[PDB]
């Protein structure tokens, strides 16, 4: 994340993290159940064995909230591709269930329909993770959270120098120096409705961070809705 | 703007137009309040709800 604010106790309890072997988080992902878990596809390859960590904000410094979980059952959509990223979406099931708590909540999945003419069509999304803060800069030990605006699908296109699917949709400032980063990706992106937070995209991709004309790149939810309820029924 | 194009429908949530009638509906985890409109959680930690 770079820029923002960290997320303040309370403020983003469906943040989960993915960290390998020596315990280091690589990669962001969003509580959706007490058993599962929303995540970037690609970030898969990251790491050959990791678990997911919830309920924490400062990785060096227990809040006594944390809890980390091992992962039973790893989801990827068949249709990912590391050549475009497209279908960068997968689902984890967890071994023990997730006990929801003061910073430990899911975060609402909506209704396709619903979320395309009214969520998306909000002036902004929230962003948040344990990224790098900077391009070229280390990973976060505070969990960050960016308020992005949703960008239109034309500029998105015009900006990239890489294939925007429909599975993807633009996110963040032009020349602001606030977007998401390395990280964050397969991190949570909810918009935000009287009160309620719904899951509106998973952090994908982006050249560089923050560059001007260069936008973040996230997973459209949206378009996997469908697949998502039929992946966690089994 | 008509039906869930004005201001949600009123819904608290999800809102769909269904014969020039609008329709709310809420996400798992909460039920449709009296009002047919507000939705109600139905336990503790109700989802997209920040702890604060
Ligand atoms: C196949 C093709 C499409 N390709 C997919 C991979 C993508 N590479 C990155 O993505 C990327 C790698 C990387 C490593 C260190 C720092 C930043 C990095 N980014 C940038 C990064 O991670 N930035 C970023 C910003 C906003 C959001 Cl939403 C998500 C990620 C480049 C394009
Ligand atoms: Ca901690």
């Amino acid at each position: 994340i770079v820029g923002g604010q960290e997320c303040k106790d309370g403020e983003c309890p469906w943040q989960a993290l993915l960290i390998n072997e020596e315990n280091e988080g690589f990669c962001g992902g969003t509580i959706l159940s007490e058993f599962y878990i929303l995540t970037a596809a690609h970030c898969l390859y990251q790491a050959k064995r990791f678990k997911v960590r919830v309920g924490d904000r400062n990785t060096e410094q227990e809040e006594g909230g944390e809890a980390v979980h091992e992962v039973e059952v790893v989801i990827k959509h068949n249709r990912f591709t590391k050549e475009t990223y497209d279908f960068d979406i997968a689902v984890l099931r967890l071994k023990t269930p997730i006990t929801f708590r003061m910073n430990v909540a899911p975060a609402c999945l909506p209704e396709r329909d619903w979320a395309e003419s009214t969520l998306m069509t909000q002036k902004t999304g929230i962003v948040s993770g344990f990224g790098r803060t900077h391009e070229k800069g280390r990973q976060s030990t505070r969990l960050k959270m960016l308020e992005v605006p949703y960008v239109d699908r034309n500029s998105c296109k015009l900006s990239s120098s890489f294939i925007i699917t429909q599975n993807m949709f633009c996110a963040g400032y032009d020349t602001k120096q606030e977007d998401a980063c390395q990280g964050d990706s397969g991190g949570p992106h909810v918009t935000r409705f009287k009160d309620t937070y719904f899951v509106t995209g998973i952090v994908s991709w982006g050249e560089g961070c923050a560059r001007k004309g260069k936008y973040g790149i996230y997973t459209k939810v949206t378009a996997f809705l469908k697949w998502i309820d039929r992946s966690m029924k089994t | 703007r008509k039906l869930c194009s004005l201001d949600n429908g009123d819904c608290d949530q999800f809102c769909h137009e269904e014969q020039n009638s609008v329709v709310c509906s809420c996400a798992r985890g909460y039920t449709l309040a009296d009002n047919g409109k507000a939705c109600i959680p139905t336990g503790p930690y109700p989802c997209g709800k920040q702890t604060l």
